[PDB]
Order: structure tokens, then sequence, then C-alpha cells
């Protein structure tokens, strides 16, 4: 690395076999690949680390402690049943997390880091893993580096240092070799280009690069727990502590009654295992993993887990105009000169193929000096280049070059050679270079400048009319302004071009009409999302009329809408900015600092924002948003790294689905919480009243363990898996607090638990009317509680819908788990060893039917009160 | 307005011959440019045929000579003749016809839906 850094580029190409302008032939590519290897360094453990990582959840430690407490008093079946419950919950958590991580890696593999490399001397699009040492690669603005790059030419190259060094300080690269951001001659793995263009050969790939150890370290860190995950860890711990208090009160009431110490210790350990939500963090992890799985199915790369839950709370979606709502395909269509003569331009694309026609006949070369001067100001000025009908740099600069190569003025791009340049910045809104003719070296250098029309007409001094140069006046500014407004209101992006001998001595030449089509599928999407209670906006760097027209064609702009500029948005303080910002749907002439200020102004109001943008201007605002979204086909790698979400199919129907699934996660969680809490309170109050009543306890410790498997295992994880509904999608977005245990939900939980307890007490007292103690009554109440539990599970399947209107075919896992619990209960009734270990004997068919109806009662009452609430809503 | 429907198109192997045909409902003598634009599967959009007001037929660099354009006025259906295309040169072939507007800065460019050409097997 350093030895090649102090080595000259010619000596570098002498040490390693390469051609400087023609790249490597594919035979030599395969020859270097057979020895050096691929770009991926070795391999990136699920069998051992991922399975053992689930056992450090605190509720899992406490259930393991209860199991080893049961081991200390040596009952085998209690300990193995607690361990079976623990094994099942960590198994489903591990398999869902593993599947989500594998699908995430598959989708991140599906998009490759693309490279613009000249393998055969022509511009080709290759991947990062296809690169071999010796290949020379062109670097674009906002491109991640393909390999360890040694650059032979660099007119203007800028390399960030935040990837490895961790510093946000800007850094530049020097073409001349340096003896001995350590060395600016050699480009580093992991960095990205923030500005400018350069070309360079590569010295090594894969393991042989020094900077692979930083990537090895960055893979080591685990994903931190989401605020939802910590919140429901708190909820599970507080439910555990409330159940512990209730069970301790039961044990004291039990001690006074004097019931056997060992049997009540088993019943209390069983009740503690049951009522604790061992499956609450596992069901939260299952919901998040399934949400990531759906995002992969919706073609979205989600880097971190909290994005899946913050998309459900989203109520404002900001965006950009080019690259997000318009496809960032730019082409010059109309030319208006400073003379007043107008030209219309032919063709679509970044092509050399088009016609420019004035007054009814075509113009080319140096036929008319105004349009030729405008076109020439559109080739030398652009840093970007067009090679083999492919766009390399930014899409607007290419449009003018496409126009420059349309009119027949390609070679002046090369003839002119620049010395010092003024780079384009989003805050600066203007571009400028001074270059000198190759053939006419005696002629002095002259500056060319392209930028926002207001800044351009501010900077230049004079104008051109009738082929003559005259000083700019106010009426000339007025005619140029009305013309610019006409281009903007027609829907044509405006670039104003001017030329002059020196900066500040420039002269205005005219305008170019750049059109960009709206991205297909955005208008119906934005209509749907606005109909779903979100407020999608438009943050733009372009003019008022362009952004307003594009928002109108897209339907973003109402008939009475307010649009605020950048100077006005930095004029207002934050509170009245927050007041005026929901009315605004079009922001324009906004710098990235303005975009960050809009994002923060909506963030102060409690509104969860989701910036969907593309650009290299400043991706810190994408980190400032609650959700960072970037596009895949036309998306620069800096905003892809900064994004919290990447969509590769580039339709606004997916960000729409992300909010839908983030909403449905909480509904599935509500189903789990309702079901488990209702049966936990039912069993707890059952044991509390009977132990207090002096009656024999209706359920045994093994029976409460089987009830725990029902209440926390796959019958409850099924309710955490249940697919979303379209009607609960149409509900407006919720606040940041989850607000899960609502008053209606707690009322429903108490109603279901009260019906379960009353039915169990009725059957228990009915079998105790003859005042004898037999296992018949305790298996009667065990079967009654188990059937009540599956009926309360079926009642918990949908919060706002009736149990019949949804259907059992929606959730296959619920049907499988219900059938499994029914068959396990019937084996407890029928199998004589299971009869001995559960203190159970067989029952009759009519008794089972009577229990089935008595437990259907809670489902009937549940659908009655849900229909009553729905009719009250109507 | 011009509504564009493409006829005689569909995927063909490398080395084959076929005649494209694009029907335009509107006039051609008032139009500025009758053009054919390619859209490669997975890549950007270029063109394959184009004739404008200046009577200069445009042939792309990949298909110079072997892709040819012919048209008349009364039939309102411009053709495109291609010979021996390449697998990298396959595309969904669009249609584009616009008029000459300087009062109205309108997008008179209308695209057709086109037809998809892709080479996979070779053989
Ligand atoms: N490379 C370039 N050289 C000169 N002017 C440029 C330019 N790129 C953009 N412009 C113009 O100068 C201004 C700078 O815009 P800016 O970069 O801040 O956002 P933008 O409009 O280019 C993309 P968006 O609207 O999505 O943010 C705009 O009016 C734009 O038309
Ligand atoms: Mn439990």
């Amino acid at each position: 690395s350093k030895k090649a850094s102090e080595l000259p580029v010619s000596e570098v190409a002498s040490i390693l076999q390469a051609d400087l302008q023609n790249g490597l032939n594919k035979c030599e590519v395969s020859h270097r690949r057979a020895f050096h290897g691929w770009n991926e360094f070795d391999i990136s453990e699920p069998l051992w680390k991922k399975y053992i990582s689930q056992f450090k959840n605190p509720l899992i430690m406490l259930l393991l402690a209860s199991a080893v407490i049961s081991v200390l008093m040596h009952q085998f079946d209690d300990a193995v049943s607690i361990t079976v419950a623990i094994l099942i919950v960590v198994t489903v958590a591990f398999v869902q997390e593993y599947r989500s991580e594998k699908s995430l890696e598959e989708l991140s593999k599906l998009v490759p880091p693309e490279c613009h490399c000249v393998r055969e001397g022509k511009l080709e699009h290759t991947l990062a893993r296809d690169l071999v040492p010796g290949d020379t690669v062109c670097l674009s603005v906002g491109d991640r580096v393909p390999a360890d790059l040694r650059l032979f030419e660099a007119v203007d190259l800028s390399i960030d240092e935040s990837s490895l060094t961790g510093e946000t300080t800007p850094c530049s690269k020097v073409t001349a070799p340096q003896p001995a951001a350590s060395r600016s001659n050699i480009a580093f793995m992991g960095t990205l280009v923030r500005c400018g263009k350069a070309k360079g050969v590569v010295i090594g790939t894969g393991e042989n690069s020094e900077f692979g150890e930083v990537f090895k370290m960055m893979q080591a860190e685990e994903a931190p727990k989401t605020p939802l995950q910590k919140s429901m860890d708190l909820l599970g711990k507080q439910l555990s502590f409330y159940s512990f208090g209730i069970i301790g009160i039961i044990m004291l009431v039990g001690w006074l009654l004097g019931k056997d110490i060992l049997e009540m210790f088993t019943i209390s350990v069983s009740l503690a295992v049951a009522a604790i939500p061992e499956g609450l963090p596992i069901v939260v992890t299952v919901t998040l993993a399934l949400g990531v799985m759906r995002m992969v199915k919706k073609r979205a790369i989600v880097k971190k887990l909290p994005i899946v839950e913050t998309l459900g709370c989203c109520n404002v979606i900001c965006s950009d105009k080019t690259g997000t709502l318009t496809k960032n395909e730019m082409t010059v269509t109309h030319i208006f000169t400073s003379d007043g003569l107008h030209a219309e331009v032919t063709g679509v694309g970044y092509n050399q193929f088009g016609e420019v026609i004035v007054d009814g006949d075509v113009v080319h070369g140096f036929y008319n000096p105004a349009v030729s001067r405008i076109v020439e100001a559109g080739c030398v000025c652009n840093d970007a280049v067009i090679r083999n009908n492919t766009l390399m740099g930014k899409p607007t600069e290419g449009a003018l070059i496409a126009l420059a190569m349309k009119m027949g003025l390609d070679g002046l791009q090369q003839d002119y050679i620049r010395k010092a340049e003024y780079p384009f910045s989003s805050e600066q809104k203007w571009m400028a270079v001074k270059c000198v003719h190759r053939t006419q070296q005696d002629r002095p250098e002259i500056c060319f400048m392209k930028g926002a029309y207001e800044q351009v007409i501010k900077y230049c001094t004079t104008y051109q009319s009738k082929g003559q140069t005259l000083t700019l006046t106010q009426q000339q500014r007025d005619v140029y302004q009305q013309e610019k407004a006409r281009m903007g209101s027609a829907g044509l992006r405006v670039l104003a071009l001017a030329s002059g001998p020196e900066l500040g001595q420039l002269t205005f030449l005219g305008l170019v009409g750049i059109i960009d089509p709206p991205r297909t599928g955005v208008k119906e999407a934005v209509t749907t999302l606005i109909a779903s209670g979100v407020s999608i906006k438009m943050i733009t760097g372009d003019s008022q009329e362009t952004a307003v027209a594009i928002a109108s064609r897209l339907g973003l702009y109402s008939k009475t809408s307010q649009s605020v500029s950048g100077e006005e948005i930095d004029a207002m303080d934050v509170q009245q900015l927050s007041q005026i910002v929901p009315k605004v749907a079009v922001f324009y002439r906004a710098s990235p600092r303005h975009k960050m200020k809009i994002i923060k102004s909506l963030q102060k109001n409690g509104s969860v924002v989701a910036m969907t943008g593309d650009g290299v201007n400043d991706a810190v605002a994408l980190k400032a948003a609650d959700i960072g979204v970037a596009m895949g086909q036309t998306g620069t790698d800096v905003c892809k790294e900064a994004a919290d979400m990447i969509l590769v199919d580039d339709d606004f129907q997916t960000i729409m689905s992300a909010i839908e699934e983030g909403k449905g996660i909480y509904n599935n969680i509500k189903n789990f919480v309702r079901f488990q809490l209702s049966t936990s309170i039912a069993a707890l109050t059952l044991i509390s009243l009977a132990t207090l009543m002096n009656f024999p306890n209706p359920l045994n410790a093994m029976q409460i363990l089987w009830i725990n498997i029902i209440m926390d295992g796959p019958p409850a994880q099924s309710l955490g898996v249940e697919p979303v509904d379209k009607d609960v999608i149409r509900k407006p977005p919720r606040n940041w607090k989850d607000s899960i245990l609502t008053k209606n939900l707690i009322l429903k939980i108490l109603v279901s638990s009260i019906i379960i307890v009353c039915g169990t007490l009725f059957v228990f007292w009915r079998e105790l009317r003859d005042n004898v103690i037999t296992p018949r009554d305790t298996t009667m109440t065990f079967t009654c509680f188990v059937f009540f539990d599956m009926f309360n599970a079926l009642s918990s399947r949908s919060q706002t819908k009736s149990v019949f209107e949804i259907g059992l075919c929606s959730n296959r896992m619920f049907c499988y788990a219900v059938l499994g619990s029914i068959m396990g209960q019937l084996l407890v009734i029928y199998f004589p060893p299971l009869q001995k270990v559960f203190q159970t004997e067989s029952l009759s068919i009519l008794d089972l039917l009577f229990l089935l109806g008595l437990t259907s009662s809670v489902c009937i009452v549940a659908e009655i009160i849900k229909k009553v609430e729905r009719s009250r809503e109507k | 307005q011009v509504q564009l429907q493409e006829s005689g198109g569909g995927l063909v192997q490398a080395g084959g011959s076929l005649r494209l045909s694009c029907a335009a409902s509107g006039s051609i003598f008032g139009a500025d440019w009758m053009g054919w634009y390619r859209q490669a599967p997975g890549k950007e959009r270029e063109f394959v045929a184009g004739i404008g007001h200046g009577a200069s037929t445009y042939y792309a660099d990949s298909v110079k000579g072997r892709f040819t354009i012919s048209r008349d006025n009364a039939k309102n259906t411009v053709y495109l003749q291609m010979n021996s295309l390449k697998p990298e040169d396959t595309a969904v072939y669009y249609c584009a016809v616009q008029y000459t507007q300087y009062r109205s800065y309108d997008s008179l460019l209308y695209w057709g839906q086109g037809t998809q050409v892709t080479v996979s097997s070779g053989s």
C-alpha cells in the first residue's frame, strides 16, 4: 500500500500487469481472479451463538430458575415441562430471527455495489465482486469505491473519511505520488465520493487490502434492542411482578388453610410459570422478524429493526422532486436565447441524437451564434461526461451535454482544458469553470457558468441581443423572468447559462428547458396514502413553478395550497414553522440545511417523518429523518449507506406497505396480549378463590403447566403471527406511545376471564354438589378451562372484527396450534400414563359436548359485544 | 393527439430479420420527429430509429446501417427495418412522435407502450 503509494503510477503499472486506458482483457481478468480471488473476504455460528443468545432474556432466566428449583425438589415432569416451554419459545424466536436475517442478507446480495469500469477501453457496468486487480475504474459522484484504488488521473476527486477514520472532515486526493486519510494518493476501501470525477487502477481486492479489519469489526456488533422490545420487556416484567404478588398472596392464604406444602409449592411454581409472559419478547421478535420478511417481500432492505416499528407511527413523508417523484431523467426540450429568439429541441434521453430547429428550419454548428454559444456553455461547464450513450455523472449536467452532442458541438468539450474550477454546491446553487482553447492558446481563458436562474442573473453583468453585447437592464430581467416562469409552469426545469472572461464579469446568454417525467405509479400512490391519513410533502431545490406543476400533475398540490420558499423558511422561527408546515405541500429553493430544518420542525410536533430522497448534497438529513429511504435503480451510494431503508423497485406502493405492516404488528401484539392476559387472570383468580374458598383446587400443577404451554406457546405465537387486515390499515396513524392495554382491551380481558372463571366454577360446583373428592371433577374443570382457553384464543384473533367474519383459514398456524392443543388435551384425558401423571381419568362424549357449548358461550358473548361496539361506532 | 400502437414486434433471436410497424392516429406532416426509442431490459433508454424535420434520418451507433427507417405520409404508420441485432442490443422498443408547438411550452412528446425484445437462449 505505502510502497505503491511512494511508487509512481507508471512503475505501478510496471509491477502489476495493467493497461492504463484500455483496462484488462477478460482472459487476464480470469487469470488474475484465479490467483487473487474474489472481493468478499473469507466468510461472515447460527447453530451455537444464535440459539444461546435467546437464553439471556430475563424471563427465560427466571423460568430456568423455576425449573431448577423444581429440580431441587426432584419432580422430573415439572422441570421437563418448563424446559419444553422454554425450548419451544426460544426455538420459534431463533427460527424467525434466522429466517429474517437470511432473507435480509439475500436482498442485500440481490443489489450489488455497481462499478463504472472500463474493462475493454469502453465504459461497462460491472459489480464490485467481479473486479480483479489491475482494472481501471471510472469514479462517479456519489459512488462507493470498488476496491483499493490507485488513481492515475484526478481532475477533481473528493473522498470521505467517515467510514474508517470516523472524521467528517473533507479530504482530497492528489494525482502526483507522495513518498512514504493516511495517504491521499491511494484511495481506501469503504469510502465514497462526495464530489468530482476521477479514474484509477486497483492494486488489490478482498483480504489483501489493509482496511478489511474495519469491516471485520463492523460485522461483530449486534443490533440493539428496539424501544418496542425494551417497552415490552418492561411489560413482561411488570406482568410477572403482579402475578408474583398475586401468587404470594395465594400462598399465604393457602398456608392459613393448611393445604399440603409440597402440592401448593408445585401449584405456585406452576402458576408463576404460567402467568409470566415468557412469550412476550419472543412474540415481539417474531413480529419484527416477520415484518422484515414482508419488507424483503415488498423489496425493501431494512438495515435495523426499529425502522419496522417506526414506520407504523409515520404520519408525514417528505420527499425530493428529482430521483424520488420524477425519475431523474433529464433532457433539454426548449431553448430561449437572450436575443429573444426561441429554439425547440428534439429527442428524449442522454443521447447525441436530436434536432434543434429555429423559426421552421434546423440549426447546427455555428449557424446562429446565440444558440451555439448557449450549447457550448453546456459542454465545457459540465463535470459529468457521456460515454457510449450512458450517463456517468449527475443527470442535469448530462442533459445539456446530450443537448451539446445533439447540436453537433461535442469536441469543444475536449478542446477546452480547465485549470482552476468552482465546484457546484447545493447551497451555492451555481457552477463555474475557466478553461483555455487547445488550438488557440494565445486567446485568454474565459469562464462558463450554469446554475439557478436568480443567482445566474444576479452574477452576470451584461446580455446579448442581435449578436451584440449590451448592459443588462430591468426590462431584460423582466422578460427573462416571465419566460422562466412560463418554462416552470409548463413543467420544465430551468438552467440559466452565462459566460464571461472572469467571475463576476459574466454575460447572460439564455435558458434551456429541461423536462423530467413524473415517476409512474406515484400519483395513485400519493392519492392512496393521503386517503390513509399521512401528509406527503415536497422538498425541492428547484423553482416555484416547476415544483408546483410537478406536484399538481402528481396530485400533491390542492387547488388552494401554500408553498413556502427557502428564505421564508429560514426567516420563520420553529413554532410558526410547525404551525404552517402541515398546510405546505411544496417546499422549493431549499438547501439540505433547509431540509434538515423541515425534518426537525415536523419532528418537534411528535410527527414521525420518512424522507424518501436521492442525492449527494448532504445525506445527514436522511440520518435526521425518523426513516431514511433511498431508491435502488437510480440511487447514489452515499444516500444508500445513510438510508435506513432501500427500495429497489422504486414505486411508492412499498413505503405505503411498510406503514401498513408497522400498523399490523401492534394489532397482532394486541391479540397475543389479550389472549395471554385473559387466560392468566382466569387461572389466577380460579386458584385464588378456590384456595381461599377451602374448596379443592380445580387444576393441578401439571395442568397449569399444560395451560402455560397453551397460553404462551404456539397457540399464542399463532395470534402473534396473524395476517393484517385492510380495514385496520385505513385507521389513522397512531402516536409514539404504543398504548396497547387500552381501556376497551382491559374491559374485554376482564369480561372473557370472568366468563371463563364463572363457567369453571359452575362446572366445579356442579360436580361437587354430592360433596365428594374425585379426580373426575378436577379433569372436568381442566377440560373446561382448556376449551375456554381455545375459545378465548379464537375470540382474540381480531380486535375490531367479529370472529365469524374473519374465518379460520386466514391463520394456518392458529388452526395447527388449536388442533395440537386439542389432541394433547385428549391424550391427557385418554392415555393411562398421561392419566396418572395429570391426576386425570376419562370422561364422556356428552360431557365433552356440554363443556364445548359452555365454552362456546364466551365466544358468543365476545362476538355480541364486538358487534355492539361496531354498531355504536356506526 | 397521437395514440401509438406498435405492430409486428416481439422478441427475435440475434441474426434475424423483421419489420416493425407503428400506427399513429394523428398527422405526420405537422409532426416534428417520428422516432423509435429502445429501452433495454434492466438498462437505460436509447433510440434505434429517428427521422425529423430536417430530413436527416438518425441511426444509433450500435445499429448504424443495419437498422433502417422508412415511412410515408398517407398511411399514418411508420415502419422500422432491423437486421441482425445483438443480445446486448435487445430492448423494449418504444415509439415517439411530437409536433412543433413559440407560445405553448407543452410536452408534445407522446410515447407508445411498445413491444419487448430479449435474447436469452442464443442457439
Ligand atoms: N450541477 C449543477 N450545476 C448547475 N446548476 C445546477 C446543478 N445541479 C442542479 N443545479 C440547479 O441549481 C439549483 C441547485 O439545486 P439543488 O442541488 O440544491 O437541489 P436540486 O434541485 O438540484 C435536486 P432536488 O430538487 O431533488 O433537491 C437548482 O435550481 C438546480 O436546477
Ligand atoms: Mn408463562
